[PDB]
């Protein structure tokens, strides 16, 4: 009976019940043991239940009834070997998948899969000598691929820093349109040899004219010892490109066109901008503007000043006007339609992916046909920003839909790829939908939907549409939120919001055996979280004066773990423990001042004068801070400080002069 | 002409605000919609001017009909003032010329030059343009209202 | 940049390269298509923190009636990453696996007429031929450019 037996494992493998599964695929194996999709089945049902060593006895003895067939594709035989070499190398047989490989390696027509195998088992059997002549030969095929330099340190195992530049040195020379071998020693030299390395680089994409320079060495910018060098560098090298049209004063080549002056100031804009001080930042980019007018890029850094200072309005500006230049990038286009939802001017949003978009349909009909996902995360972030929680939550709940189109859309696959033999695509597509809702665009959708949740439960106001009006109005707030932890509880757990966004659900709920579950998985990743503190004062204040409407098995094994975590004190002496062990950063020093107002109302004079810190000496006060601090003075979490609120206001005001936070009424 | 970073590329509907903006930078006078507009149906003799993939420069021509020849009036021809003396102008009106040889039916090339503007003068006198005539309150608002007419006979 | 062979768990974040800058896109079982039938064509680039800047999609177009060709379904770069050498570098990656897994002949195309930034790509640096014009083959009604480059001369220099 096929077509019974077929679909039901089909069903089986979506829902993965792989002991249901692998008992479906032993009767087709039974009933129709000649044709190629009965074994390969079989062999899958056992990679998913993590049984390596009889799934490789399934491939092999499929294996020499295939080469024997007149049917054979050179293709779908290879895809085969370099299938049942990766089950035996998941089983740890390394030694005897480096026998199969070197066997084979003449009918594989993938050579970079082979390569690659290759050069990693002969890392890990110690034969760093014929290791270091595999990854040379795939240097040679992509000298852009990192995994091939650190392949090259892991078999020649450099003792100082002299000779493993000799590992970067050579392929300077030997390949010199290469782009990472130039840019990997910057990230480990130091002092003098850091200096004449990075000079040999910044002159070659200051002549050629490329616009990310920055962008490539802008994650060694975290050091201040090796920012000091690429200042004075660049200052020096705008310093003589517009007085002699060189980049020394003192080298001896032909000048320079006046494009090499344009990129040194477009470099010193984004320089200044990630170092904090916006009115250089800008100062430097409108001297590029106003000698080439129709640059585009020069435009999109302009605006990414304005956004990293604080103003949005004024950031939204320049990408409107840098899209009028060229109308058929949509790259300019989308990143305007973005500042522009991110100073919630939606309508105006709507007409510039208008511009882009079909004809026959509207604007955000478009996008959301199209699993455009970036555009209805701004929209549901804005929409939550101008206090409508229906609209917001309208996508919110089409981009959850958005990941139940996906894990639909594999079930065209699972007889497709038994059909065509490209079994280890196939299994790595099974897996990646398990782990799916892990991407970063569900985290920042979710993110959306329970603060929203939690704002409704603290303060009350074909497929079925979804109307704003419905959703909003809603009589189980916190049920509908718990539908969006659910997915990130199982898959992201590596994130502290996730188990803090648990605590926030669950003490609305009354459920102390899950708030206490919640902060012990926190604590186990940074110990030191400002928000990680205000759940744990806050579930150690509701265990010492509420006492008494608990069950009583409840309550004794509570206080056990609660000293466990902190010692025998009450709750206001945690606070001034965790005040003063970090008191040098402004975000902690917040959420102790929330606390301190918390725990007594009276001492409200202490916990202003603790949020408002605003000396040199303090960890992160940046805009994102102070603009924290200041609307918890607005906000109630400090008591009614309309006075406080202003003399910080005009303080924050003299640090960041173009924030539109800070701005004088 | 090994070795070329400057090229011409097409004015297009897309890159029309280029062709604006290079032209309200560099001339004094200033273009209405009317005039962007026919210079979209023209063709080969509307050319944006790059400079290491930039736009530097343009030039906008029109078909003439007057004194009973066919005549072909470069209105505007320019670059911007960091990028010249670097060969731009030599290129873009070298693009103008090539059309004429190949058609063979034009009879004339005209332009109207500023009294002011000597740098310019000296530059088109190069390739075979004459002083034929001199006009009097041609620009209304600036401060040399004079102008020049410079010509090519090609026959 | 780390340019490397694409993977499924990299095709999710190609469709956010591609609804970003690119007018013609595509549903999400399209990029499990062209990674289930042809693994090895389609390649990304990518910086120290894991974000895709740059893709290329390749397939090989099942056709009976001539030598086997590959195609490029789709190729962008964001504009933070452009003019760095990353397209070339990813049209090479895609070619040399066309012949060394499916022995394609040829690679083909479609192209805007004014796109000048692909036309200087395909034309000077690829070294494509304009095959076939194509009228109205565009949504907003714009003409193509159908291009070949022949992958005889580059199958030379790997049995060499
Ligand atoms: C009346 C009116 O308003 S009419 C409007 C005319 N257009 C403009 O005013 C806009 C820009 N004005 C100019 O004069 C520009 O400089 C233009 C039109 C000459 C641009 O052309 P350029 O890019 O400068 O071409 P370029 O100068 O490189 O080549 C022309 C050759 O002629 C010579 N030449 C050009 N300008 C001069 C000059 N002021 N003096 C002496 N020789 C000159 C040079 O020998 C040059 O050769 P070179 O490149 O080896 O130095
Ligand atoms: C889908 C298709 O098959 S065609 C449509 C492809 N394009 C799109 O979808 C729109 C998005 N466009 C883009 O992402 C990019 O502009 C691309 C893909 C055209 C290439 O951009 P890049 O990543 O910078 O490619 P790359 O720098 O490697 O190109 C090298 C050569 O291409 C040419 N070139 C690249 N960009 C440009 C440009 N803006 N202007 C003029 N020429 C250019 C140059 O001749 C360059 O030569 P060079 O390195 O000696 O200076
Ligand atoms: O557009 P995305 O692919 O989603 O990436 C964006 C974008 O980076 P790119 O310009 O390289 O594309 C942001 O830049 P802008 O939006 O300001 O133009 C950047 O922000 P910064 O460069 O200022 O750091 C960052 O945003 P974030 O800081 O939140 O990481 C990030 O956004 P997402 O990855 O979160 O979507």
């Amino acid at each position: 009976n096929l077509q019974i037996l077929r679909d039901l494992s089909l069903l089986q493998i979506q829902m993965r019940d792989l002991e249901g599964y692998r008992e479906t695929r032993y009767q087709l194996l039974q009933l129709r043991p000649a044709q190629r999709a009965s074994w390969i089945g079989y062999a899958i049902a056992y990679h998913l239940l993590e049984d390596y060593e009889m799934a490789a006895k399934i491939l092999e003895e499929f294996r020499k009834t295939q080469q024997t067939s007149p049917d054979k594709v050179d293709y779908e035989y290879s895809e085969l070997l370099l299938y049942q070499n990766q089950v035996l190398r998941e089983a740890g047989l390394y030694r005897e998948a480096l026998e199969h490989l070197c066997t084979y390696e003449k009918q594989i027509c993938d050579k970079l899969a082979v390569e690659e195998t290759k050069g990693e088992l002969l890392l890990q059997l110690c034969r760093l000598e014929d290791a270091a002549d595999v990854y040379r030969g795939l240097q040679e095929r992509n000298p852009e691929n990192w995994a091939y330099y650190k392949g090259l340190e892991k078999a020649l195992k450099p003792a100082n820093m002299l000779e493993r530049l000799k590992i970067y040195e050579e392929a300077w020379t030997k390949y010199p349109r290469g782009l990472v071998p130039r840019r990997l020693p910057l990230n480990f030299l130091s002092g003098e040899k850091f200096k004449e390395c990075l000079d040999k680089f910044l002159r070659m994409n200051f002549s050629k004219g490329c616009p990310p320079v920055f962008n490539t060495l802008r994650s060694l910018y975290k050091d201040k010892e090796k920012v000091a060098i690429i200042e004075e560098l660049v200052v020096g090298y705008e310093t003589s490109l517009k007085s002699c049209r060189l980049f020394n004063p003192n080298d001896d080549g032909k000048e320079e066109p006046p494009t090499t002056l344009l990129w040194v100031q477009y470099y010193l804009a984004q320089h200044y901008d990630k170092i904090g001080q916006p009115s250089i930042a800008l100062e430097y980019i409108n001297t590029a503007i106003e000698s080439t007018p129709t640059l585009i890029e020069l435009f999109l850094v302009k605006a990414k000043i304005y956004k990293h200072a604080g103003n949005i309005k004024e950031a939204a500006r320049w990408m409107d006007e840098a899209q009028a230049l060229d109308t058929a990038d949509r790259f300019i286009n989308s990143k305007c339609a973005k500042y522009m939802l991110k100073a919630n001017l939606i309508k105006e949003a709507e007409e510039m992916c208008s511009k882009f978009t079909r004809e026959g349909t509207s604007a955000v009909e478009n996008l959301n046909e199209m699993q455009c996902m970036w555009f209805q995360t701004e929209c549901a972030q804005a929409y939550k920003a101008m206090n409508k929680f229906g609209e917001a939550l309208k996508k919110c709940h089409e981009i959850e839909r958005h990941f139940i189109e996906i894990t639909d859309d594999q079930f065209d696959f699972h007889t497709y790829c038994m059909r065509k033999i490209t079994l280890r695509s196939y299994v790595d597509l099974l897996k990646l939908e398990d782990v799916l809702r892990q991407h970063p665009f569900y985290f920042k959708a979710a993110r959306i939907a329970i603060e929203i949740y939690l704002k409704l439960h603290d303060n009350p106001l074909p497929k079925e549409e979804l109307i704003p009006e419905k959703l909003a109005k809603v009589e189980t707030p916190l049920e509908e939120a718990i539908k969006f932890l659910t997915p990130l509880k199982n898959l992201v757990k590596n994130k502290i919001e996730t188990h803090l966004f648990a605590f926030e659900i669950y003490f609305r709920k009354e459920k102390f055996l899950l708030m206490l579950q919640s902060v012990k998985r926190a604590f186990a990743i940074d110990s030191s979280h400002p928000w990680l503190h205000e759940c744990m004062i806050r579930l150690f204040n509701t265990a010492v004066c509420e006492s008494k409407d608990l069950s009583d098995t409840v309550r004794t094994v509570l206080k056990q773990e609660m000293n466990r975590l902190f010692g025998a004190t009450n709750p206001k002496n945690f606070n001034e423990t965790f005040l003063k062990r970090n008191s040098d950063s402004l975000p902690h020093r917040l959420s102790a001042a929330k606390m301190v107002y918390y725990l007594d109302p009276s001492s409200q004079k202490r916990a202003i004068e603790l949020a408002t810190t605003l000396d040199e000496s303090l960890t992160n006060r940046n805009l994102q801070t102070c603009m924290e601090v200041l609307e918890a003075l607005y906000d109630g979490s400090l008591g009614d400080c309309k006075e406080a609120a202003e003399i910080y206001r005009a303080n924050c005001h003299k640090l960041f002069p173009y924030a539109l936070a800070f701005m004088p009424p | 002409m090994k070795g070329s970073r400057i090229e011409l590329g097409d004015v297009t509907p897309h890159n029309i605000k280029q062709l604006k903006r290079l032209n309200q930078v560099i001339f004094p006078v200033s273009y209405n919609d009317k005039f962007y507009k026919d210079v979209l149906e023209v063709g080969e003799l509307a050319k944006l001017a790059y400079f290491n993939d930039i736009a530097v420069g343009a030039v906008c021509c029109r078909v003439d009909h007057s004194q009973n020849q066919k005549r072909l009036y470069i209105m505007t021809l320019g670059c911007l003032a960091p990028y010249r003396r670097l060969g731009i102008g030599t290129k873009m009106l070298n693009h103008v010329l090539n059309i004429c040889e190949k058609d063979g039916t034009f009879d004339n090339i005209y332009l109207h030059v500023q009294i002011s503007n000597e740098s310019a003068i000296d530059f088109y006198r190069k390739f075979g343009f004459e002083i034929i005539e001199t006009k009097k309150n041609y620009y209304k608002r600036i401060e040399p209202a004079d102008a020049h007419v410079l010509q090519k006979n090609l026959k | 940049m780390n340019i490397r062979n694409a993977r499924p768990e990299d095709l999710m974040n190609m469709q956010h390269c591609n609804l970003l800058c690119l007018p013609e896109n595509y549903q999400m079982k399209y990029y499990f298509y062209h990674g289930l039938s042809w693994p090895q064509l389609s390649y990304i680039a990518e910086d120290e923190n894991g974000k895709i800047v740059g893709y290329v999609l390749a397939k090989m177009e099942e056709d009976p009636d001539d030598v086997p060709h590959g195609h490029i379904t789709s190729l962008a770069v964001k504009r933070s990453h452009r003019r760095l050498g990353l397209a070339q570098k990813l049209m090479d990656q895609a070619s040399r696996a066309m012949i060394e897994n499916f022995n394609a002949k040829y690679v083909s195309l479609h192209v805007r007429k004014s796109n000048r930034a692909a036309l200087h790509l395909y034309s000077n640096t690829l070294n494509f031929q304009i095959s076939e014009v194509e009228p109205k083959y565009y949504a907003d009604g714009e003409d193509a450019y159908a291009m070949k480059r022949d992958l005889t001369q580059m199958a030379d220099e790997l049995r060499r």
